[PDB]
């Protein structure tokens, strides 16, 4: 595009002179050194250009060059095990140049333009290729990385290149129209990737946490929301989920959050295991970092870049798992942008978009069948940390009723050493009804009724606990003390998972089913005893209590035998006394 | 306690309502000032 | 030289100068009148037809005929050095003192260049202040932003001066070269009156804590642009010292409410349409621009730790200033009006205080073993006592139990021996000894949070 | 200009027991008396103008009432200043500017008053400025801004309010002028909030710059309990540099008595909370004793009628005497309550009414009245 | 439009159901507030009553013809406020209202409907 | 124009017990029925219309759903005027401008109603105007003002609402017309906050 | 406000402002005991709190309510003293003992 000169310089706003042809919302690099901005207005022969950087020290008369492309990312091989800023800038290669700071106007490419890969063709000349199909393959350390065709392209192949070693700048296929397809392509972050059709929830997202996966599930297209107080052990929950989920790749997005995830993940999980290969977990992670003193455009593009990269890894055929952190901090950034644009606010100050941009981020998630006859999924678990902690502000009021499951991390439960701390009286999920058939066909046939019976047990234990502490847990009729002791058994040996153990971090579905079965059997036999008139002290002094107390700490190989023996022994030893 | 919470909610709603009127009048004043100074080259 | 005449407008703070497209946005100019007296300025909104200037102090005596504007600097810079370690500056950065102006080694720009989220590390070690509360219950590890939420009448200047005189770092516990880690403090005060200025000067030059401090004073009736520039100069000098000569720095910013009010005033005079509750929309970014220049990096040995002292305006925690400040920083400390009126100094409310990075700075190899457990137990016992005091007032000492009697006496002795300390300098060992003596007043088996291997050697 | 500004170390005696014993002001200081209409932001300033310890007085009225300014021109050349015996109108330079005169003369009058006071300070006396209703200044600025057609900050006040107020409050203080003497300009500027709320820009910007701050309350002014100084919203910052002067010129444990009085008040407040929750009969005996001692204090030591003949100028020794009596009574009553006597008898002890009416005495027979009442208390509270 | 066509021209008996009128009101506030038109009450513009009445009143029963149109607009009170602008305007336009309950839903009753605040 | 304005000394019997015993209204006076939604304002006004003791009745409606107008239209012609014995709709001049119809027609309808009532007073009868949703009228005023692009008052409404309402309500009172014979115009204006 | 100069000794009667102050204090006490009642109950009241309550009610019933009759300063002061006599002596710390003895 033709260049242009500056006219006015007022704060971060710059007005270009001589741009009759520049489009809206384009990255343009204003100044002598490059200060990439964004064209937000057009009036006759000028353009308002919102700059990201300081803007101090510019003069009127310096050139302004346009680009023509609206804020794209570079999707290709090389993104695994990388750290990126909000606009996909590699932080390590930046540190290699500027020292320890972040100077103004650095230019660096996201994908390394100097590494060599092992290309293996998958087509032949004279063949028919359209959007979304496969051209080849190249192994990126850990698993095989495909090379898709840029969507909305087609033609007839004319020439491929023989297998060997080539970089990301050797045109690897050439069509009939003369177009050159390389190993990567760009995709504007504000436009979702297309598919064939969106499927429906019929498969659970097996986390590894018993509470979640049993009582409050979420399909493998879901959208959960997890608030967090200051000192409720949320980081460890998120790390355990990213470690033992059933996803293939994990993407993490943080706009305002610490620079301790870096050290923590990158030095703990590597020296520890990725529990399928033993190598570092950072070989399936695309971590994205943003502190508080970075530009607002960077924060917004951070959220959208995260979700677009996840959509790409889905379109390759995998199953991705996103973890958006501090959607509230994102909303703060958005409100600042708005108040800069001189816009009439709404209740609490947020613009009248907070409900549309949010719903445009949470609606890019769902199981889908890609453009090449495959399967994919993207599941989002976005934290919502209010400034005070009240679920009535606009951010939370919209996130609820946009999301499915909801996981109420609490701090008092953490103070009572109950880890993980998820308040079952406040959480809730909506993916139970439409997921029951998978349960019947893959776990057992009474799994729904066992789950509902356990939920009723907990409900009654709480409703009783309402007034227990008044007169102490000793002056109640035997049925009440039985209910209370059974509730204690439930919430102290089934609803609690020491995430640091060796063989107790991943309770399988069958294992959870067995534990629920044993607890309900013990309750049935204890009520059968009390109904006859045995004391309420032998019940608690039996050895089956300890036997089921050590249930979860056992391994996943001896559990069927342990379960059979435990049920036999309970049913036996609950008649002799 | 719920009566006090209701009172607080009402007062808070009124106080926030009486800021958007101010922002609106300020934006109109800015528009008028721009329209006037766009004609004050000399005279 | 003396160019750029031909101004065409003067009103309040502003001054429109006619054709001048050679001045860079954000520059610094001077305005020589028709009588000799000069002034300051700052270019903004430069365009091809005019260039709005904003004078610093005042504009009484300027006319459209005899007035000229001249350049000084394209940006705002500061001439830093190591010789400025016994001096006393003001605002812009000229000495309000008798000593001669020093010579600089590099003239840094006063802002910009945020740290890199992959070039940091995790703060571990601890700093000792002398105040026993901020030591045994609200520890202050290096590289942390720990604000102090003062009040309207409560003593904030005195606590600030006490911390500045007492606070040192203890390398005796880790194990390293003693004369290897120097310590400095860069006290910077915005909007002080005339009493507080002399109070601060005497409070420093009495003990002699001037030999390692650098003061930036901003007496209240100075212009607002200087009150905007002050924390930038302070933090520039601080992180230069630290990340260039391996110092250990401690920055204290006084009354951030005055900074916020000056910021809102400047915005209004620049026609910004305030964002929310009269304050500008960019105030979160503006605050996070200075609450964030302090940390620890990997590869260096220095550090920068901040203690912004602010004052909740109407005794409120939902005002935008304390809201955003708690949103950006990690911790808080609450002065207590009740303890003030009852006559306790330093008045620190220990229930609503907190320190997020405390568990990373206490333990074997740093201070001691029983640190965190002692803190937990003291918190629990004090809350118990403070509840049963009102209970007693309503019911009577007639229907109590022995444990409640003992908890009441413990709470009273804690308020009268552990908080009330005056002008003492309690080391960490002395504070822990007092804490264990105070905890002894309870029977064992009530210490439901300490380990027996600790109860044995102490108590 | 001056040579250098000294540090204030001597009080500004004004007659009122609250504003002298509890919330003092040094002889270089500043203050602010904000409150809604119907509190006495004018009665208190007139009393400071007719019963102070200064040499000269300048009374600036910036938007006051014509009657409020003519009741000074008529009465002051009849009273006798308490330092020389002459008329009181031989030390007053009052500067009237009422509410229907032109509108820029408001700020004009403020600056005129301050410059006259600084002239007298450079001369060598001890002036005492008194600016009334600085809020009228702010509203004048608001009107001039609305004529300039500019961009206003919160509530219309132009975006240079606080600068003017700070520059005006920062030319007050003890100083050693260019002739090698000493002077002083004390300022007491009233403030009128538009609804009584201390969140107006003027009511907030006038904090953070001042010394004492005497917040007036409306309910105390409905009960006809004057002066209506709220005893827990006010504060003072000078009460720690004046203790040497108190020890030198009043007593030796006067700081300790002041501390005991303040502690008793602002501990009784907490008990009053539970009182309003439950009721003042489910409390113990010591608690009801604390409540009743608090009420005796509140009605016999913090109340003052500016229209009595001798209860309109209470000096330091008289205030210290009353405090001593109250403290001794409380001590002996605590001992007796420990013994077991009943609080109703403790209250019916007529030393109650004695130490109550002990404030309508003159200042000549007090040194004997106080001794007699002190010995009578010490006797009668061990008789029983 | 389709409903009125089928009813008053082919003699059907339609039954229109509009879910989430709250999302409609949000869309309306957002599309309006981009033209600077004096936001009326807590965001939403002044003519929200005019618009809701523009789309509600299209349901009636005409003489001579034998069709009908019947509406059941489901809406969710934003924060259980019955004094929110959306429920207030809707209650002022329509006739009779059926109010779901929240306490009955906790005890496990379905469809949770408290017949105390509802009428036709 | 009239000769002179008398003072009302005769009750306006509406039929309802509260409003004829506790809080009565003289037969020249004014009134107001504010209240939230779903409380009975429409039923109360229609009951006044069908059982009052006025000669004629002029029902104005500006913003009320058309089902009410159809109710009165298809109900009245089979009732009986309880003064003579003819159909009830032979003493009603109801004016209809529902919610979906244009806006400014609201204020046009208010003024047409009051002028018809003034005429029927000038003939020597005693009429009883019953307006409806003066709040809706004020909304129409606000819309027209914001189109004119003038500065608003408290909560959007233009700063002459009070003057307009005062004139409208002050055109109501017992009077002795230019023919010598007396007359009266009651007014019952609903409001809906 | 302009009352302390237009009333007092030599103009209306030498005991006007004192009866004013005392009536204000007593009525404020009665109004506070109203809320005390509304919290506790009328039978759990001290023996003099009931006196203050009944003074407040008599004040609202005889001193304020006056129909359309033309009183006089002396008739109204006689009514005020009648009311103030309903409280005991010695509990009126505002009036002087001389007036206290002369009128009751
Ligand atoms: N120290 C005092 N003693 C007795 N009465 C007072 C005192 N101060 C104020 N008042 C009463 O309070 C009223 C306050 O008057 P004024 O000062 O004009 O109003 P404001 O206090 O609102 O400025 C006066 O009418 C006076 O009767």
């Amino acid at each position: 595009m033709i260049q242009g000169v500056i006219q006015k310089i007022a704060g971060p706003a710059v007005i270009a002179k001589g741009m009759l042809g520049a489009r809206m919302y384009d990255i343009c690099k204003v100044g002598e050194e490059g200060l990439v901005g964004e064209i937000i207005r057009l009036d006759g022969d000028t353009a308002f250009v919102q700059v990201y950087e300081d803007t101090s020290g510019l003069k009127v008369g310096e050139p302004v060059v346009s680009t023509g492309l609206p804020l794209a990312v570079e999707l290709g091989p090389g993104m695994l095990n990388g750290i990126y800023d909000g606009i996909q800038r590699p932080l390590e290669r930046i540190r290699e140049k500027t020292g320890i700071y972040i100077t103004r106007g650095v230019v660096v490419h996201a994908l390394d333009r100097e590494k060599k890969w092992a290309w293996t063709p998958m087509v032949k000349p004279g063949d028919e290729v359209r959007g979304g199909m496969v051209l080849g393959t190249v192994p990126e350390f850990g698993f095989t990385h495909k090379i898709l065709v840029p969507p909305d392209v087609r033609g007839r192949v004319k020439e491929v290149k023989p297998a060997g070693e080539y970089t990301v700048e050797e045109p690897v296929v050439v069509l009939e129209d003369g177009t050159e397809l390389k190993m990567y392509h760009t995709w504007p972050v504000r436009r979702a990737r297309p598919v064939q059709r969106k499927l429906d929830p019929n498969t659970p997202f097996l986390t590894g946490m018993r509470i979640l996966d049993v009582l409050f599930p979420v399909a493998m297209g879901g959208t959960a929301a997890i608030p967090g107080p200051f000192g409720s052990g949320k980081t460890v929950t998120q790390q355990s989920l990213a470690k033992w989920s059933n996803a293939d790749v994990v993407v993490y997005v943080g706009c305002g959050e610490r620079g301790n995830e870096m050290t923590d993940v990158l030095v703990e999980f590597p020296e520890l295991t990725d529990p399928k290969t033993g190598g570092p977990l950072m070989h399936r992670t695309v971590l994205i970092a943003n502190t508080s003193n970075m530009p607002v455009a960077a924060r917004e593009a951070s959220i959208y870049v995260g979700v677009t990269i996840a959509e790409y890894f889905r379109d390759q055929g995998f199953s991705v798992a996103l973890m958006a952190d501090s959607t509230s901090r994102w909303a703060e950034a958005l409100r600042e942008i708005s108040s800069r644009l001189e816009e009439m606010p709404a209740e609490e100050g947020y613009p009248p978009y907070l409900a549309a941009r949010l719903a445009a981020f949470y609606e890019r998630a769902g199981k889908v069948i890609t453009l090449g006859g495959e399967e994919g999924a993207v599941t989002i678990v976005g934290a919502v940390s209010p400034p005070g902690g009240d679920m009535s502000e606009p951010v939370t009021q919209s996130t609820l009723r946009i999301v499915g499951a909801f996981w109420r991390l609490d701090a008092s439960l953490a103070f009572r050493r109950h880890f993980p701390a998820i308040n079952w009286n406040g959480s809730y999920s909506l993916f139970t009804s439409a997921l029951d058939p998978w349960y019947r066909e893959n776990v057992a046939e009474d799994y729904p009724e066992l789950r509902d019976a356990i939920s009723e047990l907990l409900q009654r234990e709480a409703g009783l606990q309402e007034i227990v502490q008044l007169v102490g847990p000793d002056a109640l009729q035997d049925a009440e003390r039985l209910v209370i002791e059974v509730g204690r058994i439930i919430r102290e040996d089934f609803l609690q998972q020491n995430a640091y153990h060796e063989v107790d971090a991943y309770c399988s579905m069958k294992k959870a089913y067995g534990i629920m079965k044993m607890i309900l059997a013990f309750y049935k036999e204890a009520e059968a005893a009390i109904k006859r008139g045995v004391s309420i002290d032998e019940i608690l002094q039996l050895p089956v209590l300890e036997r089921i107390g050590r249930a979860r700490y056992v391994s996943e190989e001896e559990f069927p035998a342990y379960f059979e023996e435990a049920m036999k022994e309970i049913q036996g030893a609950f008649k002799a006394l | 306690i719920p009566g006090i919470r209701a009172q607080i909610r009402f007062i808070q709603q009124v106080l926030e309502q009486r800021e958007r009127e101010d922002t609106f009048r300020l934006k109109r004043i800015k528009g008028k000032i721009e329209a006037r100074e766009a004609e004050e080259e000399g005279g | 030289k003396k160019e750029y005449t031909g101004i065409t407008y003067i009103s309040g703070p502003l001054l429109f100068v006619e054709n001048a497209k050679d001045l860079a946005y954000g520059a610094i100019v001077d305005i020589k009148d028709g009588t000799g007296r000069v002034r300051g300025g700052q270019v903004i909104e430069v365009s091809e037809e005019y260039a709005v200037i904003q004078v610093f102090e005042e504009t009484t005596g300027l006319d459209l005929a005899t007035t000229s504007v001249s350049l000084v600097e394209d940006v705002a810079r500061l001439g830093v050095s190591k010789e400025m370690l016994g001096r006393r500056f003001n605002g812009i950065g000229k000495p309000i003192d008798g000593l001669p102006p020093i010579t600089p080694e590099k003239r840094l720009p006063i802002t910009g260049l945020p740290l890199n989220p992959v070039a940091r590390r995790k703060p571990e070690q601890f700093i000792q202040t002398g105040i026993s509360t901020i030591d045994v219950m609200n520890t202050l590890v290096r590289g942390q932003k720990l604000p102090i939420f003062s009040g309207s009448g409560l003593p904030a200047n005195e606590i600030a001066a006490q911390i500045a005189r007492q606070a040192t770092v203890r390398p005796d516990l880790s194990g390293e070269g003693e004369k290897e880690e120097p310590f400095a403090v860069v006290f910077a005060a915005m909007g002080i009156t005339q009493r507080e200025l002399s109070y601060f000067i005497q409070e420093f030059e009495r003990t002699g804590a001037l030999s390692r401090s650098v003061l930036f004073l901003n007496k209240a009736d100075d212009p607002t642009i200087e009150r905007i520039l002050t924390p930038r100069m302070a933090l520039t000098v601080a992180e230069y010292l630290a990340f260039e000569h391996d110092y250990h720095v401690l920055v204290i910013l006084t009354d951030m409410t005055n900074y916020c009010e000056a910021l809102r005033e400047i915005g209004a005079a620049r026609e910004e349409i305030p964002g929310r509750r009269g304050y500008p929309g960019y105030m979160y970014t503006d605050l996070a621009t200075i609450y964030e220049r302090a940390g620890v990096v990997e590869g260096k040995k220095g550090s920068v730790t901040q203690i912004p002292i602010l004052s909740m305006p109407d005794d409120d925690r939902t005002h935008p200033i304390p809201d955003l400040t708690g949103y950006i920083t990690e911790g808080q400390i609450q002065l207590s009006r009740e303890l003030h009126r009852k006559g306790i100094y330093p008045p620190i409310d220990p229930l609503p205080s907190l320190s997020r990075l405390m568990n990373n700075g206490v333990g074997k190899g740093k201070t001691r073993e029983d640190h965190k457990q002692v803190s937990d137990q003291l918190y629990s016992a004090y809350a118990n006592g403070v509840d049963i005091r009102k209970l007693v007032a309503i019911i009577g000492e007639d229907a109590l139990t022995e444990n409640d009697r003992r908890y009441l006496q413990f709470a009273d002795a804690f308020e009268r021996f552990f908080i009330n300390q005056g002008q003492q300098n309690r080391s960490i060992e002395e504070s822990l000894q007092i804490a264990w003596a105070l905890l002894s007043m309870l029977p064992q088996g009530e210490l439901k949070r300490i380990s027996k291997d600790h109860i044995g050697k102490y108590y």
